[PDB]
């Protein structure tokens, strides 16, 4: 909304993009890991329903 | 007692460099704002002939030579003291660089006020600051009215 | 040029003059009275920072009225298409005529009513059935609360005279769009703005040339026309 | 003469094409400002007597004026056989358009 | 026009559109990030006898 | 000290064209908000 200087504005679109689809879930192709404090992992969805008594 | 340390202070205008009388000169030439004769300027330095001083004087863009009586006179940027002329002014515009205010004031002292009064008047493209409404590099009016419609209804199209 | 397009530029002049702020209306005076800019010129000429200039570009993107153009000489530069100003325009007219109508069309029929209590909107035919036993008070399913009438019947005339005095000051605007309509639409280009090329200074680092590369094979977005 | 000038100025920046009547210019002339025919007869003598006057013998600057009181005499005293051309174009084939206004003496027989 | 080469790379997607519409070969391609809007509006553009091909 | 220094500034700039403002200290070493008006009547 605000001034775009054009090159914080493109991080701050995939950092959207990035958290949506670490919330959607955790398990991708392990480039990142994202976490959040403390160090035990965040746990998603895939998380909530995987095998070994994940909700199924 | 002061007058003996004024005139014990007051150094010859003989002085190390000639660009000190010069400043000297175009101050007391500043401070009047009617153009005076070169028997003040004898008076105010010591020199009586004309110089170099008194011809890079007449050479000086803000100091006018008199052919006629040898007045000598301030020459300001703008030579407009008028709304009119400063409405020509901005007609006359040829770009749209804003004009600074300083030297408004310099040959107009009451410029600002007539700024403030002519945007009241919706006369004038105005920049001024947040932390005051100031009288900055300004443009001609070619718009209808500034002040044109209520902030309710611009808030509307906002929200269109 | 065609006194039509100076219509058109008179009609945009207008719209931002009555509508828009007063530094939209100076850059986008400057932008006409000038031709396509370099920012460092423009900044220059206003003596601006670009933290000023950032949300009055970014209000002119989101109403779709100026074209950006990015080259190398890498050079910003600024026009505005003419086709996707004018449609812009048009939907914005059109959206405004048919939400103001909706607006008043609704505003017309009376309120409903207002609890205090929880705050929220109900209407008239919603509260037939929020009647109590003895049709003293209109009863409320949560707060066992009356329900008091709101102040929007008497807001009909006001949306009524809000649209009616819009279109007399929209009215030039009409007749210019009527105008437009009995002419021919024509497209900007950034070449287009550069033959119209208006110098604003002498020393532009910037060189208002539009130089694409050999093999220049791609079709880009709001950059080509079908 | 300085706010004649301004008319001629703002009537300079013309876009396209023009070719209007020297009773068309003075018809614009009285809608936008008050400069008058018979005045725009009499700028010349009245310019010429001024020189005269005033001994002004560096007319180096001057000399440009003698072109518009010519023009403003031979345009408010002929209105046929005449026609005043306007055009964006002084130079058509040049880097910018400089404008310019055209004066065309239609008939021979005059002189 | 062409369909750019699509490589996929972490969270989006590029193209490099070859084209190759100069007199010469001309193999120079722009890698572009393909932006969410665009894709969305060609998936607007899309027939529903293209869908049930598709199988959607 | 306004009339002396203004002289002894005109030596400066005779003696460099870009003379350091942080040079410009010692070579006054007086109030600098005095020496901050002087420095603007004249150059930079």
């Amino acid at each position: 909304h605000n001034g775009a200087p054009h090159h914080a504005i493109e991080e701050a679109e995939s950092l959207l993009q990035f958290h949506v689809a670490t919330y959607m879930d955790n398990d991708i192709a392990g480039q990142p890991q994202a976490l959040q404090k403390s160090g035990r992992p965040v746990k998603s969805i895939r998380a909530r329903l995987k095998g070994k008594e994940g909700r199924i | 007692i002061a007058a003996a340390a004024l005139q014990a202070n007051q150094t010859d205008i003989s002085k190390s460099h000639d660009s000190s009388k010069l400043l000297w000169a175009t101050e007391y030439i500043q401070k009047k704002g009617k153009p005076v004769l070169v028997n003040e300027l004898l008076d105010y330095l010591s020199m009586k002939k004309d110089d170099k001083v008194i011809e890079l004087l007449k050479k000086l863009d803000r100091i006018e030579f008199d052919p006629k009586k040898g007045t000598f006179k301030y020459l300001s940027t703008y030579d407009v003291h008028s709304p009119s002329e400063l409405l020509k002014l901005l007609r006359s515009q040829v770009t749209f660089k804003g004009i600074s205010c300083k030297d408004l004031k310099d040959g107009w002292p009451q410029c600002d006020e007539t700024i403030n009064q002519l945007e009241e008047d919706s006369k004038i493209l105005v920049l001024r600051t947040k932390k005051d409404k100031t009288p900055r590099y300004v443009w001609y009016n070619s718009g209808g009215n500034l002040k044109c419609i209520d902030e309710e209804f611009v808030k509307m199209w906002e929200n269109v | 040029d065609r006194p039509i397009d100076d219509i058109v530029k008179n009609l945009l002049k207008f719209v931002v003059r009555g509508f828009y702020g007063g530094s939209f209306v100076l850059v986008l005076d400057a932008i006409l009275f000038h031709s396509v800019l370099a920012e460092d010129d423009l900044k220059q000429l206003l003596s601006i920072n670009k933290t000023e200039l950032g949300p009055l570009i970014a209000r002119l993107r989101s109403d779709r009225l100026i074209s950006i153009h990015k080259q190398r000489e890498e050079r910003v530069y600024y026009y505005v298409k003419y086709p996707h100003a004018i449609d812009a325009i048009k939907w914005k007219v059109h959206q405004v005529v048919q939400r103001l109508k909706d607006d008043l069309d609704k505003n017309s029929e009376p309120n409903g009513y207002m609890c205090p209590i929880c705050l929220t909107k109900y209407t008239q035919l919603e509260a037939v059935q929020l009647l109590n036993f003895d049709r003293t008070e209109f009863l409320c399913s949560l707060c066992d609360e009356p329900l008091v009438e709101d102040d929007s019947g008497k807001k009909n005339k006001e949306k009524q005279d809000k649209l009616n005095r819009l279109m007399d000051q929209i009215q030039p605007i009409i007749d210019s769009l009527k105008k437009i309509d009995d002419s021919r639409i024509e497209e900007n280009t950034f070449e287009i703005a550069l033959a119209r090329l208006i110098p604003p200074q002498n020393q532009s680092h910037a060189a208002y040339t539009y130089n694409p590369k050999k093999g220049s094979t791609m079709f880009r977005p709001g950059d080509s026309a079908p | 003469l300085k706010r004649l000038i301004e008319y001629l100025k703002t009537r300079m920046k013309v876009l396209h094409v023009i070719s209007e009547t020297p009773k068309s210019f003075l018809q614009h002339l009285k809608q936008l400002t008050f400069i008058e025919r018979k005045p725009l007869r009499f700028c010349s003598e009245r310019l010429s007597l001024l020189v005269r006057t005033l001994e002004v013998t560096e007319v180096e600057d001057f000399t440009a004026l003698k072109d518009i009181a010519t023009f403003a005499t031979l345009i408010s005293t002929y209105e046929e056989g005449f026609l005043l051309i306007i055009e964006p174009y002084e130079i058509e084939n040049a880097a910018v358009p400089n404008p310019i206004m055209r004066f065309t003496c239609l008939d021979a027989s005059i002189a | 026009n062409t369909q750019p080469t699509i490589r996929k790379d972490g969270l989006k997607l590029v193209g490099s559109w070859k084209k190759d519409r100069a007199t010469g070969d001309a193999d120079e391609p722009e890698l572009r990030v393909l932006s969410t809007e665009e894709i969305l509006n060609i998936f607007k553009h899309i027939s529903v006898k293209d869908f049930t091909s598709l199988g959607f | 000290p306004k009339k002396e220094i203004l002289d002894y500034l005109f030596k400066l700039f005779d003696e460099y064209d870009y003379w350091s403002l942080k040079g410009l200290k010692e070579r006054t070493r007086q109030p600098e908000a005095h020496l901050k008006e002087c420095l603007d009547k004249v150059a930079t």
